[PDB]
């Protein structure tokens, strides 16, 4: 029950030049989140999108993906317990979504999942790292849109 | 049977003018009493992916009207509605999109796989349906 | 009211004929058609969608097939509104992946129905294929199903689905190409060399419409050989128990070492040990494909009884470019014009990195295989020659065993360049007869008999010119104005080693 | 020795022992030397070459190598003898079946792997014929194979009869009544129609029998006609044959709808002429649309003599006979896409010519399509066809005598003046097949419809552009409609024929107009695609000028894709580099800019980007970009030679890159 002193230095989590730190303090809040609600938990995990958000065209490839990996289901259990956020986690993932629409266009493929746009979610190995984000991102979708439907 | 002409001419009317002429008869007249456009769902259905601007709007207004009369038709109109998204044309998939809100809450069973293709097609066509879908999921709670 | 009251029970009523029983469906048939000929809307896409959707045996094709003929002489334009509003079920929720497969395999059977035959499709007038075409942007997403069965029919029925009236769009066909060479590619991992036909049926079709659909075709199957995936198939590739064992058996020091490095271990330490067998015959499928695309049409029994098909010049120039692209992007020696031995000296980091990419996948000579049967292809893909060839001068000059055998790679590789680029049109057989030799030869007179092969391909450049055209045949005939030093010294070398190259001597 | 001595049949039986101790080097040798001499001109003995090559190939297959490409050159089209003699050599190696034990899985994995071609089963049947197959392949394993073989190319049998399940002699009246109608409603030939039409008027009263289904519709131009005949029965037969004959030309049918006709017409030559100059006229309709549907799109020549049917029609008109007008528009269209330009307006031309709307715009569209190769600045019919084109889609009272509103062209269909309406020049073009035609049409819609509509200067260039400017009364016409008519002329055009780089540049072009970006840039690598082979070679600088990437540019900024924009920004003949920094300032990038640094080939770009970099604290992409600067491809002091194909290599990657993103 001591843990949400913890988000009294998030923030400071956050300002890291290390990725696995920024990863941990997201996860961390994302979990703080969905445990607690509060208008300052509300602020944090404002902050954390904003910083994510920030995050995205300051970071190569390689780094994006292992970035961006992670911290997907944090956005899910964010859009889970604050409402008001939908809107701009759904312009975030748009974004990440239209980035990862053009890193799969630049080099060849194996399983083109460009053309996949007009497929469905089915109830319920080693591939590209960049079709690896694409599936991530729309599973990610997939949930917040199960969760707040249902 | 007082429908026939109306039929007749949305099924023999290959001209921009007299399908509007007639769509605009078929809205004036559904001023109240919106049952009758429970008559022309395949119609409405055929025409909702068409080319022309004005033609689909009135016909995505017919049947946003015709499924808040009678919501049991909402899931008549899953096909039609997939196939306004998937199409090669960027014109009715614009319109398919502004109405996706209203359709997703008349639908209420259907709406999970409306916003999918919704944010698929956002994402891998050049665009950004956050609004809309944020709209959505805001009065979807 | 009583058809309008039955217009909401189509699809039991559909269910119900479709079991092929002694006089009732013959009924139900007849109550189907009044029903469809009554109303306004005809429901004629629907319960055509719901007939074709659940027909497995050729009896419910028939039953379809007859409920249109007697539909056909009341109402018009069922096909295509069938069509679209099955594609729509399709891409939605309902069509359950075994009703699509059902409804995309009587499709396909129904337009190989129409295809052949003289009175079938012509006494009744139904245009199956052309109603077809007009979807083959909706039917290219299936090539690529997760559900292999729909996969399977959507491959099966574009084999033999034909074109419109206009040729094709370039968007459509490029999305056709990337969904045919996909649905390859994936059956060549599942299904494997047998499980093929209908996939490089339709790549041979499309690719002989246009000649940007061919090298679109071309390119797209060199790059998905040779990506990071799929490359396999053709040619080849945590404080407890650091707490338990602490403190360094003392509890009163610090640790033995000072330190990690690294990780150390790695853990995968994977090596390629996939299979020997039925992997040269996914290459073989794969040249097969390649040849039936780039022979130009062909099928007109040529000669008396032994017509070969020539290969297209454009074909084969397209494979070498989308090849010399694949392994080496770089431009900066990319010129036709072989540059001095010592220029060699230079550039030994590409050189050096098209012979790992050469050794690390064996397709690639095969892929050379192609582009040296048609004489004027092999002049553009003479980058990947250059660089093969310093790379092997640069191992020869570096070599201390005595015995060519010590490196069998090496010299494997030597005697197959020498092969493709002597029987491109560009080496006299000389130069056959000294990749025979090689397999018993001195690494230092290899070297030597190497250089000659550069100094003479530096004297004769492959050159797009002087490959006139012969009025008999698209043969690229050239007709050397051969190498007297080159000859000079292949004898010298020839004769310091007769005591086990005397019977070479007397081949020429 | 038998190679030297021009015995080629003593080298073929020599070679093909399968000894397995010979040097595969040599055999590769003379079977290249042999192909050589072979493909050289004066071919000796082919046969033998192809012989070497299977023997070859087996060897090649049996010691477990891959298989050439000239086994597979060879054996494209096989036939009778060349399987025999592959057959032959598969069953005469070393160790038939002996004390092998490792062969046998080789033989029987190439058999395997050998079928996968030959689409005619007559050639598996051969290869199975020689002991029912060679080393039995594992035998009670061929069913899979055989199954699949015969699935590969099915046929199976169908039905075209109806469901008439009508038991006959019902001994009864309105039952075998109603079956009968539903025999003649079912009937397709004439003379079936015509004895079941006969026998109900025999067994019945005086009734009529053609209102038996509400499907056959019949004009009224020719209703008021078709009745005013004193016997029922030839009145019923003609009925009946006319709308089944109408009905087969609408489903496309024409193969019964020509029988149908012909029995109608010598039915009616007895009768009066009336109906027999209507039938006529259909008859000549229905061979227009079979010559311009059935006969295929692609047609060399008509055979002069439906040509001169029509001519001889159109010039004729001494009867009172009713003209359709569906009749009138389809034969102008006929003649004016068939190149008929050698009839032009000097022929009859007052003889009834300016009351039929139709042939007089046919007429001036093929007067004013020939003023291309006469290079006199005249364009007098052009401006005819301007100012009738502009004059139908104007409203005729200014003042608005309809209603307050802006309905009238739009909803009310009035006030329209001139030959035609504003939708039956649509369905006069959409009958209209003819690449010349179709685009003067479309760049004079284009033309006037970049005359004051709007206040942005958005104009969209045309190739053949010599319209007048001067847009008299421009308050009268609709620019609604112009929009709305050349949008549909475009969609038209486009669905002809997609591969038109100048009609999908027009398309757009027009969408870029109407703010849509993603489309317009859809089009623009569509229209690429259409002139270089999907961006394989240099694009033609009359397709992809100044002004198209201009828009392109203008297109990818506003979509949120700045690295684009910087890497379009090369394409031009100068490069624009205020635009191209302007867009790399951004922070809201949407085409993974880390991504795109590998298809910059300018200095310039790239050292900007570096300093954008390290401005902004971003080293992981500002040493991406000295990286990239590093390259030997580009530096700069290359003699041109190298640094321009760089440069091609780079746009070729990138446009084929941008047509993978889009469409």
């Amino acid at each position: 029950p001591s843990m949400h002193i913890c988000l009294d230095f998030i923030p400071e989590l956050i300002a890291q030049p290390e990725l696995e730190k920024q990863i941990f303090a997201i996860q961390l809040l994302s979990h703080l989140c969905i445990q607690y609600a509060l208008p300052k938990s509300l602020s944090v995990a404002r902050l954390a999108v904003n910083v994510m958000g920030t995050l995205l065209t300051v970071l190569t490839q390689a780094k994006r993906y292992a970035f961006f990996m992670p911290t997907l289901p944090s956005l899910v259990s964010f859009c889970r317990a604050f409402p008001p956020l939908y809107e701009d986690i759904m312009s975030l993932l748009i974004q990440i979504g239209q980035v990862c629409a053009s890193d799969v266009a630049t080099q060849t493929r194996d399983i083109d999942p460009i053309i996949t746009r007009l497929q469905q979610i089915k109830e319920k190995g080693s591939m590209d790292p960049d079709v690896q984000l694409c599936h991530c991102i729309e599973r990610t979708v997939i949930e917040i849109i199960n969760m707040s439907v249902s | 049977a007082e429908m026939a002409p109306y039929m007749k001419r949305l099924s023999r009317g290959q001209t921009v003018e007299d399908l509007l002429e007639v769509l605009s008869d078929i809205d004036e007249m559904s001023r109240r009493r919106p049952e009758i456009l429970s008559f022309f769902s395949t119609n409405l259905q055929r025409l909702m992916s068409s080319a022309e601007e004005c033609c689909r709007n009135l016909a995505f207004s017919l049947a946003l009207r015709s499924m808040q009369n009678s919501p049991s038709i909402a899931a008549a109109f899953l096909p039609t509605f997939m196939y306004c998204l998937g199409s090669q044309d960027f014109e009715v998939v614009q319109t398919a999109l502004r109405n996706l809100p209203e359709y997703a809450l008349l639908c209420q069973e259907h709406a999970a796989v409306l916003l999918h293709r919704a944010f698929l097609v956002g994402m891998y066509g050049q665009m950004d349906p956050s609004a809309q879908i944020s709209e959505a999921l805001r009065i979807l709670h | 009211p009583f058809l309008d009251a039955l217009k909401n029970h189509v699809g039991e009523l559909c269910g119900e004929t479709l079991r092929l029983e002694r006089k009732r469906f013959l009924w139900q048939h007849q109550l189907l058609g009044l029903l469809s000929v009554y109303t306004r809307p005809s429901c004629g896409p629907e319960a055509l969608g719901h007939l074709l959707s659940r027909a497995r045996s050729p009896e419910e094709l028939s039953l379809a097939t007859q409920l249109y003929a007697g539909l056909v002489v009341s109402l018009s334009g069922l096909l295509p509104l069938a069509f679209r509003s099955c594609l729509a079920r399709v891409h939605a929720g309902t069509l359950q992946p075994p009703f699509t497969a059902r409804f995309l395999r009587n499709l396909a059977l129904l337009v190989g129905w129409e295809q052949q035959g003289g009175e079938g499709p012509a006494a009744l007038g139904a245009h199956f294929g052309e109603s077809a075409s007009a979807h083959l942007s909706d039917l290219a997403p299936l090539l690529l199903h997760p559900e292999e069965e729909v996969a399977e029919a959507a491959a099966s029925l574009l084999a033999i689905c034909p074109f419109p009236s206009e040729a094709l769009s370039p968007s459509q066909l490029l999305g056709l190409v990337r969904a045919g060479v996909h649905r390859f590619f994936a059956s060549l991992r599942l299904h494997g060399p047998p499980g093929v036909a209908s996939a490089c049926q339709l790549l041979t079709r499309l690719s002989q419409t246009s000649p940007a659909g061919l090298k679109a075709v071309l390119q797209l199957l060199v790059e998905g050989a040779l990506h990071r995936g799929n490359t396999e198939l053709f040619g080849g590739q945590t404080n407890r128990r650091h707490t338990a064992a602490v403190p360094g058996p003392g509890g009163i020091w610090s640790v033995f070492h000072a330190g990690v490095i690294g990780r150390g271990l790695k853990p995968p330490k994977f090596v390629q040990s996939r299979n020997q067998q039925e992997v040269i015959y996914n290459t073989q499928s794969l040249l097969s494909l390649l040849v039936h695309c780039c022979s130009a049409p062909g099928g007109t029994e040529c000669g008396e009884c032994w017509g070969a098909p020539i290969l297209s010049p454009e074909a084969a120039k397209a494979v070498a470019v989308t090849l010399v692209e694949s392994v080496c992007p770089d431009a900066a020696g990319a010129e036709l014009a072989w540059p001095p031995e010592e220029h060699a000296r230079a550039t030994v980091e590409r050189d050096l990195r098209i012979g790992r990419r050469f050794r690390e996948q064996p397709l690639l000579f095969e892929l050379l295989k192609l582009v040296a049967a048609a004489p004027p292809a092999l002049c553009y893909c003479s980058v990947l020659l250059r660089g093969l060839l310093a790379a092997l001068l640069g191992h020869w000059e570096a070599s201390r065993h005595p015995d060519t055998t010590h490196s069998p790679w090496h010299l494997e590789a030597s005697c197959t360049l020498v092969a493709v680029m002597a029987e491109g049109s560009l080496l006299p057989p000389a130069l056959g007869n000294m990749h025979e030799v090689f397999s018993q030869l001195a690494p230092f007179e290899v070297r030597l008999l190497l250089l000659s092969v550069w100094g003479f391909l530096r004297e004769h450049g492959p050159l797009p010119q002087k490959f006139i055209f012969q009025s008999e045949r698209g043969r690229f005939i050239r007709d050397f104005s051969e190498g007297g030093p080159h000859l000079a010294v292949l004898h010298s070398v020839l004769h310091r080693n007769i005591d086990r190259l005397g019977l070479f001597s007397g081949r020429f | 020795l038998r190679s030297g001595n021009y015995q080629e049949v003593i080298q073929i039986f020599i070679e093909d022992n399968l000894t397995l101790s010979l040097p595969v080097q040599f055999r590769q040798s003379v079977l290249r030397e042999l192909f050589k001499k072979a493909q050289q001109g004066n071919e000796a003995l082919d046969e033998i070459c192809f012989k070497v090559c299977a023997c070859n190939t087996v060897r090649d297959i049996l010691e477990g190598r891959t298989i050439s490409v000239q086994f597979n050159q060879l054996f494209l089209r096989p036939n009778k003898e060349k399987i025999d003699f592959l057959l032959e050599v598969c069953s005469r190696s070393v160790n038939l079946e002996k004390a092998s034990e490792s062969l046998k899985g080789n033989m029987a994995a190439f058999l395997k792997n050998v079928c996968l071609g030959l689409e005619d089963l007559q050639y598996v049947f051969m290869i199975s014929s020689h002991e029912l197959f060679i080393t039995l392949l594992k035998d009670e394993e061929r069913k899979l194979l055989v199954d699949q073989m015969r699935k590969r190319s099915p046929r199976v049998n169908l039905c075209i009869k109806p469901v008439t399940s009508f038991y006959d002699i019902p001994a009864s009246a309105s039952v075998n009544i109603g079956q009968l109608e539903h025999q003649l409603i079912l009937s397709v030939d004439p003379w079936r129609i015509r004895q079941i039409l006969i026998e109900l008027h025999g067994m019945t009263s005086e009734r009529q029998f053609w209102t038996v289904s509400n499907k056959w519709e019949v004009p009224s131009v020719y209703s008021g006609v078709i009745l005013g005949i004193k016997d029922n029965l030839t009145r019923d037969l003609v009925y009946i044959l006319m709308a089944k004959g109408l009905h087969c030309s609408t489903v496309k049918d024409f193969s019964h709808a020509k029988q149908l006709f012909a029995a109608c017409l010598e039915l009616v030559t007895e009768f009066s002429p009336k109906l027999r100059q209507v039938m006529l006229n259909e008859m000549l309709l229905l061979d227009i649309h079979t010559h311009e549907a059935g006969t295929g799109q692609a047609g060399e020549r008509p055979p002069s003599d439906l040509i001169s049917r029509v001519r001889g029609y159109l010039e004729m008109r001494l009867p009172d006979i009713p003209l359709r007008q569906v009749i009138a528009e389809e034969c102008v269209a006929f003649m004016l896409n068939w190149r008929e330009n050698e009839y032009l307006t000097l022929q009859v031309p007052a003889f009834l010519l300016q009351s039929n709307p139709y042939v007089k715009l046919g007429q001036l569209l093929a007067a004013t399509c020939k003023e291309l190769p006469g290079p006199k600045e005249s364009r007098r019919t052009a401006k005819d066809l301007w100012e009738v084109v502009v004059q139908i889609c104007s409203v005729s009272s200014q003042h608005k005598r309809g209603n307050d509103g802006r309905v009238s062209l739009i909803k009310q269909r009035e006030s329209t003046l001139g030959i035609m309406y504003r939708s039956e020049l649509l369905s006069f073009i959409k009958k209209l097949r003819e690449p010349l035609v179709l685009t003067i049409i479309l760049s004079l819609f284009v033309k006037l419809h970049n005359v004051r509509e709007d206040i942005v200067n958005d104009i969209t260039a045309e190739h053949i552009s010599i319209w007048p400017s001067s847009i008299p009364n421009l308050q009268s016409v609709d620019f609604e409609a112009v929009a709305i008519t050349v949008k549909e002329l475009v969609r038209y055009t486009l669905s002809i024929n997609p591969n038109n780089h100048s009609w999908l540049i027009i398309q757009a072009d027009i969408y870029f107009a109407t703010n849509q970006y993603s489309a317009a840039l859809h089009y623009y690598l569509q229209a690429g695609a259409v002139c270089s082979d999907f961006f394989n070679k240099a694009v033609p600088p009359d397709v992809y000028t100044d002004q198209v990437i201009k828009r392109m540019i203008k297109c990818c900024s506003l979509l949120n894709c700045h690295t684009q924009v910087a890497i379009l920004c090369q394409f031009l003949r100068e490069i624009d580099y205020k635009t191209a920094f302007k867009s790399l300032q951004e922070q809201n990038s949407h085409d993974a800019m880390d991504s795109y640094y590998d298809y910059i080939w300018d200095v310039t770009i790239l050292e900007y980007l570096t300093y954008l970099h390290h401005k902004r604290g971003e080293t992981d992409k500002r040493q991406i970009a000295i990286k990239a600067i590093g390259q030997t491809e580009l530096n700069a002091s290359n003699p041109e030679e190298v640094l321009q194909l760089a440069a091609q290599r780079r746009k070729k990657k990138f446009l084929q890159a941008m047509a993978k993103l889009y469409f």
